[PDB]
């Protein structure tokens, strides 16, 4: 027998999970583990240095990754990149410089995201002040930071539009910016207030429609930007909560802990009882499944502590992750079904995501 | 009062997440990373940038302005980890915000422990 | 044969420390990070080197040399972590020691999971 | 309130140790975690990157750490590096460039040390062909292979003498080196073999006394080397075994598994029954005191799983350690006495060293 490199990931495409561990007892060593939802397999590992951030590109075929370096880890000079690599090889393919403001944080999907058509990374900045990049992926460049998003935080990208995305701001609304075909911005435009900041904040994960995003708040509210013109419209709240709910004060709590079927518009949102203030990040006691046409639940189960959730519309499924283990549920029909949990798949991981199958 | 000043308080009262200045702490204590409330353990930096909140204190009645300062530039302490979340607020009002880095602005941003130094009366 | 096949075999058996020519490994058994006895996982590279043992096949109840090739280049797989001892010794006997990074010489010498290359039959 | 820095280690030289948490599962965040052995209390740390070595120099004032960088972690130019470290301020002063050879493996005394005058790091490299690396501490300089010592390994220094030192050979015997005041080789000795590396393989890990070292067996014999004269003496078998010893196949395992208290002359090993082939590493089922003058027992205790030790000369101490719990013993009488245990001092760690006090 001979031991041989060059190989690729065993399981095809549509089976593989990207679970994204901060180690955040050793963040020098985060990294992307890579399984197979369908069965537990662990396929393999890209290595992701100081609180790495990760996405896998919309065409399927690149992983993307976000760090920071120093020279001598601990002491040298910052290099903050973008890093492309093969996703069936898992192999180091291309470095985009940064400049050394890349946001330095847990792993809200909305941190690290891209256009619709795949040709633009957005990543978000903190200096502490804020603004968005710009990476070219084509070319291997930072090409524009979009001051005019001082004060705002995280990215939606629009998936009605090639290349626009909105960010959540401190006036409580959103603000959009559409790129050009240079990946510099080519206009903008700023909503109405959708929710108050002070009085009931929202947490920054949406439940990401085509053409709409619906929001939570930390008091069970929900709000809505819906994208289907130029000008977003703002709405809300209307509660998740009835009269029962609320005697035992039900509220969400977790990080990335909304998630959209788009086909039936049920949003499924993490919840935990004897809600108050400092809460708001607290395991799920229950996953609730809201109809977001009829602005009422239909269904809930146990939500065994999970923390974030991601969705894959074309299988039907959600997977939820309570920072070290996750959950497959098939979500096909109202009620969701637990298929299987995949045990130790991160020590410290507030994210997972699907390989996209759905092209550009 | 005795609750202001944790150096005279016992440690396994201060090194504790249930502390109450600690009320918005994401992180490592330093007082259990050889360092005390208000210091860095030795050969790690003080983050000039901070989240900050107000903590109600029990003791005394009242409320408090507290700045979560990081110590920065040594690898993650690993003891007394704490993610306490009262009136923490997402990146929208950013200087309340704890799932961010607060060593990001530093010479070396390696994040090693987290404190709460108080400011004064709320 | 089928004891001189992994990939024929129960992955569970291959996966673990017991079987018989994981007999003096080290680390993490790349089978169960993505590879397989043979073959690394993707992206992480072989060494050139290795250390050696001899293991014992309890269905044939010969011995065989095994190789005990590591996957570099990578950080710590974390998984099927094994710590066999069979036959190992020292660093004065340093092809047959376990107690070193036998990525050691690799470009980039990170270590990531070790295999367990057949050589063949204990030479005789 | 202002938080600041700059401070130095609350509890004094005399009361510290150093943990070496190799972090195995997450290697290239290695560090050493000092602690107070008095107390158990967690006094600060030293980061090491990947799979760091050390040892406080002799005179009490330093860390010495080795280590490796690479420009990207897992890709890029390599450094192997030595750096010295404040004690008292646990901070960076110096690194002091290696050759891309340092050894890489678990953290046995012998693969980084020091003369005993101190004006020199003695060091094992391995490419894998092996030499020994000297470096010049004033200078800040690596002087040159000893590449006398290909084929040998570990570094046992000579506590008699002021820069000499001696390692264990492939031929089952010792080459010693004596340095010249510029850190090269002046003059080198190999002593008649010592003990069958086919037959009756030794542990590395001395029991080093001022003039000797001992040194036992995969079988539990003892050897000696003696250099208290111009050139070594070798010597053994012992056995450390009786019949009743031998009916239970008592061996020796473990890692760093030996130490000698010089002023009395016991030796300490860590030792377990059912000993065969394959069981050199395994924890101590317990903890056996030998006197080297009358070759017999004194005592045995339990082992409390450890696979490490270290003697301390000037307080009459024993710390052991199982990978993660320190042992602290009171070894001033042949039965040692358990004082305390550190639970958590590290995660995976084979090497605890207290902080030099006097040995001039
Ligand atoms: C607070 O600064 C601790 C921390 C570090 C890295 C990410 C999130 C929180
Ligand atoms: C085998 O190469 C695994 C290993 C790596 C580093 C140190 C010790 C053993």
């Amino acid at each position: 027998e001979v031991l041989t490199g060059g190989h690729s990931v065993s399981a095809p495409q549509e089976n593989r999970i990207y679970v994204m561990d901060s180690v955040f007892m050793h963040l020098t060593e985060s990294r992307v583990h890579v399984y197979d939802y369908t069965n537990g397999k662990f396929l393999g590992m890209v290595p992701t240095a100081f609180n790495g951030h990760v996405q896998v590109s919309n065409d399927g075929k690149k992983i993307y990754t976000m760090t920071t370096y120093h020279e001598r880890i601990t002491r040298g000079k910052r290099s903050d990149v973008v890093e492309v690599w093969d996703a069936d090889k898992l192999t180091f393919e291309k470095e985009i410089s940064l400049p050394p403001k890349r946001v330095q944080g847990l792993n809200y999907d909305g941190l690290f995201r891209q256009t619709t058509d795949g040709k633009f990374i957005v990543l978000q900045n903190a200096s502490p002040a804020t603004s968005i990049g710009i990476v070219d992926v084509a070319k291997g460049d930072y090409v524009e930071d979009v001051t005019a998003a001082a004060g705002c935080w995280s990215v939606i990208p629009q998936p009605n539009r090639p290349r626009s995305f909105m960010t959540i701001c401190g006036d409580g609304g959103l603000l959009t910016i559409n790129l050009g075909e240079d990946g510099k911005v080519a206009s903008q435009s700023r909503s109405k207030q959708m929710f108050s900041v002070k009085d009931d904040p929202i947490f920054i994960a949406p439940a990401l429609d085509k053409d709409k995003a619906h929001f939570v708040s930390y008091y069970g509210n929900v709000y809505s930007a819906d994208f289907s013109g130029d000008e977003v419209k703002v709405d809300g709240p209307w509660s998740l909560l009835n009269d029962e709910d609320k005697a035992k004060n039900w509220v969400p709590g977790g990080y990335n802990l909304v998630g959209l079927h788009r086909a039936s518009g049920r949003m499924y949102v993490f919840m935990h009882p004897d809600g108050k203030e400092g809460t708001h990040k607290f395991p799920a006691a229950e996953i609730w499944v809201m109809d977001t046409k009829t602005k009422q639940r239909v269904a809930r189960i146990p939500g065994r502590d999970a923390l974030s959730m991601t969705i894959d519309q074309q299988r039907n499924l959600m997977l939820t992750l309570d920072g070290g283990n996750v959950n497959v549920y098939d979500i096909s029909q109202p009620e969701p079904k637990l298929l299987r949990t995949i045990e130790g798949a991160a020590e410290a991981s507030l994210q997972v995501q699907f390989h996209p199958v759905g092209g550009t | 009062h005795i609750s202001l000043n944790p150096d005279l308080a016992n440690e396994d009262e201060v090194n504790s997440c249930d502390y109450w200045r600690h009320c918005a702490v994401d992180g490592f204590l330093c007082s259990c990373c050889g360092g005390t409330t208000t210091t860095c353990p030795p050969g790690s930096t003080p983050s000039p940038i901070s989240w900050i909140g107000t903590c109600h204190n029990p003791h005394d009645g009242k409320d408090y302005l507290i700045s979560y300062h990081d110590c920065c530039g040594k690898t993650a302490c690993g003891r007394c980890q704490c993610n306490t979340q009262t009136r923490e607020r997402p990146g929208y009002e950013f200087f309340l915000h704890n799932d961010v880095n607060w060593c990001m602005a530093n010479e070396n941003s390696t994040f090693h422990c987290t404190t709460s130094v108080l400011v004064g009366l709320a």
